[PDB]
């Protein structure tokens, strides 16, 4: 927790040494070193603390991670591979951004996303008709505007050269992967 | 230049002396590289695998969700192996095999070997021993999710034991592959599905027990249930699908479909109906099917019954389908 | 992408990545390309999984290719040493570093810990192979496999197999991934690829290349021509 | 689960019943606070437990009955 | 963070204090030539190349320019984004849209002025 | 090592660089097979070389620089597991010891143009130890002097 991290930050400066797990647990108000160990591990997994041989190696962030691709046209293979990061604020985008995707195709030209761009997605599964979403249809991803009714869902284009893609929920699997929130272009 | 050829011959000879005859040779002359296959018990899946079955001497992996049909598929494979004269072996690590049902599927239980290992280590050790024995032709392992390291069994519930099974699998494949290729033995692994926490993109499914098996495997098959099969108000079977998600023999990413009928197994003649329809040997007439003009029946079940009762026509259909596809 | 126009002669290379990504096809294409210029090539298949007919489809002269399927790591590396000192072979391939197995491990049980042996064997192999390869002007290519590193809190968790010597001794290192599918209607006929250069002693590193692999044919040359 | 295994190994008990699986709380969740994230911990514990019990049950010839509850899947 | 330029009045540079919308910490190294500052636009005139109303266009400030580049400039001391084509003594700023028409105003009467190139685009508007 | 000795004794070479102490191999290993055990042969050889070269180097005023490599100490409980090859002799005789480490990248858009490098002085006998240094290595140019000057 943030308070636990602060306790190490000032205790180490005040005394010159980090507090023991027993001391942290006692300050937390519970009779178990596990209380301190859980928070120390959580901070370490966050990348804020280092651990070696059961002891802290030190008390020593890269921005949105680019994860994979997405297709404006026909669906494209879904496979996560974190190839790199970009240093940009989550606060810029309307709901906070979670990761970036690379766009191929031209089926959303009118709204303003085109080939080779980066699209910021906000992770969620609650969405409604008329929004811009990301969907997986049998291990293949597409970005389009949603229109759900009955047992069939329509994924509409935003370019007059492309025609809508329709999937029947009784034959193919459909999971919504998030909600688009913006774009970054550097080409 | 002949000065090169003399050196080449000298080097080859010295290698052969140090390591024995047959250590090195031109790839067009080594007959042990040639691939050989045995039947999978369904015609559609044998078509899906380009070479016509599962390759001997290699490794194979099968996975799916629960009640998909893995065990019945592997028993049906064993059965067709034995009718040609081969010896088989089964390792039931989950402690759940049933002799009587395995007999009904067609296996000969008076000659099949079996084992119910206490730990995973002795499972893999028995597999290695059998492979070196040179006298067993097919082996199948019931679940890689039941292969415990010895430390877990002797430990307590809640201990970490992080990453041991992956090391076990890596060592196992690394040691086994050569023995399995020398003895010409086929080994099949069954695997269950789990779910990853924290994955933010893509399919969140995974298989248990490290990730060396997918490297060392030669064929990976995915089996899932897609529907029910009914005679009245009571179900009698299951619809199935199979995906060849990896292949080192022929081109990958094909599909097969068939029925599994309880007590019987894979329904062979339904595949003949479907493939005869595809290859225009069976004349479809709306809800009615006709072969060479005569109406064989209405509906898939009726047509299968007709075929069952008229062996010669089914025979010629099967041979022609084999010839074409 | 490589900068100098291809893989250098008389040096060591490492191609690695995830599974079903294209390592064997790429190496066989290199062998097939080299045989049109009159060189002699060899293949050490430690995984016991080569297929000759498919190697003929891509172009290899199967009748003039030396193939060896060794039992242990030591024998597999000694055959390479013999070929490198022969002075007649121009390309060698080792199917996988993971398949190489110290003899002491073949003898033991499946639970035995042979802690640290494979890396030491490899670090001896490089020390002995470096000089002979240059003296004879022979290209040697290693292929590798990917495993996860436990205990890494933050950052990249992937890692290759076999220790650390091969990184120092490798003149080039290629990373290969599959990124998409190639389709004719509803069928799948190939796979898209991306090859990244991660170490390079003959030009600048960190470049890329994308092409297609079509089953039953090699790499799609004319598509590369179109894109270029 | 430790008690279950201890009685299974003994060879003297023919039937064991576990009243509910939705109540088998992990130790780490007991010593923590409400609101903490414990993503997927009981599932890991259960997998370990089945892996360790599958053999002892058949060797000792015992029947182990798990009772379970129902919850909903959001966003299906 | 980097400064943001909003509405611009005449007689002062783009980065004048009253033109500063705020600071948004965006790393300047992401773009080909280092991005210096950002500038809000009404991009109805550059739709076909993917610029819209309300989006942000990153600029690397420099007076040097060549043909075929997309440049931020001023005519009549008014800010505009458009591509540049030079005839010689005459130069025209051009659109990338289906309804707009060129700008070839006379330098002797009103001269063009460059402030920087356009390196990349960022947006956060409603979808 | 005999070439090094001869150049030191010639009196007309002012810098000698050896490209890897790991790539030095005793003859016994050269004529043997892969898999044998020639424990301690390289370490003994290097110790002999060191105690033979120390005098000549100073007599002729030449500078000899060894490059080395990293390897992992196995089964270590506490401490640092990294190590250098070639035995412990070289650590004693060295007059300065340097560790160079890459810590970042230099980017222009989507193109990597160079590296950012840390450097440390882990042993020194001409002045105080444990000072750092930092700079950039750009392909085709090496160390970027003028960036360092702009910083200093
Ligand atoms: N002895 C049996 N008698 C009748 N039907 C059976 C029998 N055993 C299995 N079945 C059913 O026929 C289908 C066969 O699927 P299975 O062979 O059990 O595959 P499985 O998913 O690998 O088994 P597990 O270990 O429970 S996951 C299923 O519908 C079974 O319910
Ligand atoms: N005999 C074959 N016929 C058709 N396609 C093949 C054949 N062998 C391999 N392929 C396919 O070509 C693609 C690349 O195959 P490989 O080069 O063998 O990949 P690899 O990663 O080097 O080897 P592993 O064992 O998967 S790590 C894959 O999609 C294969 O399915
Ligand atoms: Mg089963
Ligand atoms: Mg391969």
């Amino acid at each position: 927790q943030q308070e636990v991290f602060d306790l190490i930050r000032d205790h180490i400066s005040q005394t010159g040494m980090p507090p023991t797990r027993a001391e942290i647990a006692q300050r937390l108000g519970f009779r178990s070193p596990n209380a301190a160990e859980e928070h120390l591990k959580a901070l370490a997994r966050k990348g804020v603390i280092e651990i070696v041989s059961g002891a802290s190696r030190g008390i020593r962030e890269e921005g949105l991670p680019l994860v994979g691709r997405v297709a404006a046209g026909e669906p494209l293979l879904a496979q996560q591979h974190i190839e790199g990061h970009y240093q940009v604020d989550p606060s810029l985008f309307k709901p906070n951004a979670d990761f970036l995707l690379r766009v191929s195709g031209m089926s959303m030209k009118d709204i303003g996303i085109m080939d080779g761009d980066l699209l910021a997605v906000h992770k969620t599964q609650d969405v409604r008709n008329g929004q811009v979403v990301v969907a997986r249809i049998d291990d293949e991803v597409t970005v389009a505007r949603l229109k759900k009714q009955g047992n069939k869902v329509e994924l509409l284009p935003e370019n007059s050269e492309f025609k809508p893609i329709v999937v029947d929920l009784r034959q193919q699997s459909f999971t919504i992967e998030g909600l688009a929130v913006g774009v970054i272009r550097n080409g | 230049d002949e000065n090169k050829q003399k050196a080449l011959a000298a080097a080859l000879g010295q290698i052969e002396k140090q390591f024995g005859k047959g250590s090195i040779m031109r790839l067009g002359e080594d007959r042990s590289m040639d691939v050989e296959t045995i039947s999978t018990g369904s015609l559609s899946l044998d078509i899906a695998l380009g070479a016509g079955g599962l390759p001997m001497g290699r490794i194979v992996e099968i996975y799916g969700p629960e009640s998909s049909g893995k065990t019945t598929l592997t028993l049906q494979v064993i059965a067709a192996a034995q009718r040609e004269g081969k010896t088989c072996a089964f390792i039931d690590a989950e402690h759940a095999l049933d002799p009587i049902y395995a007999r009904k599927l067609g296996v000969d239980i008076d000659n099949l070997l079996c084992s119910q290992p206490d730990t995973g280590e002795q499972a893999l050790e028995i597999c290695d021993a059998l492979a070196r024995s040179g006298a067993v032709d097919v082996i199948v392992v019931d679940s890689v999710a039941a292969l415990t390291p010895k430390a877990e069994i002797e430990g307590e519930i809640g201990d970490s034991h992080m990453g041991l099974a992956a090391r076990m699998m890596s060592q196992a494949m690394r040691k086994l592959a050569g023995n399995l290729k020398q003895s010409n033995t086929l080994l099949i692994f069954i695997n269950q599905i789990r779910m990853k926490i924290g994955v933010m993109f893509g399919n969140p499914e995974t298989t248990t027990g490290g990730n060396a098996l997918k490297f060392y495997a030669s064929v990976r098959l995915d089996i899932r249930r897609i529907g029910a099969v009914k005679e009245g108000e009571n179900v009698v079977g299951s619809e199935t699908r199979v995906k060849v998600v990896k292949n080192k023999i022929a081109a990958p990413f094909k599909q097969a479909e068939f029925q599994i009928l309880y007590g019987e197994g894979i329904n062979f003649y339904g595949e003949l109906v479907d493939l005869g329809v595809k290859e225009k040997l069976i004349e479809k007439a709306g809800a009615w099917y006709s072969y060479k003009g005569e109406k064989i029946g209405q509906g898939k079940a009726n047509a299968t019954a007709w075929l069952k009762d008229n062996p010669e026509t089914a025979k010629e259909i099967e041979k022609k389908v084999r010839e074409l596809l």
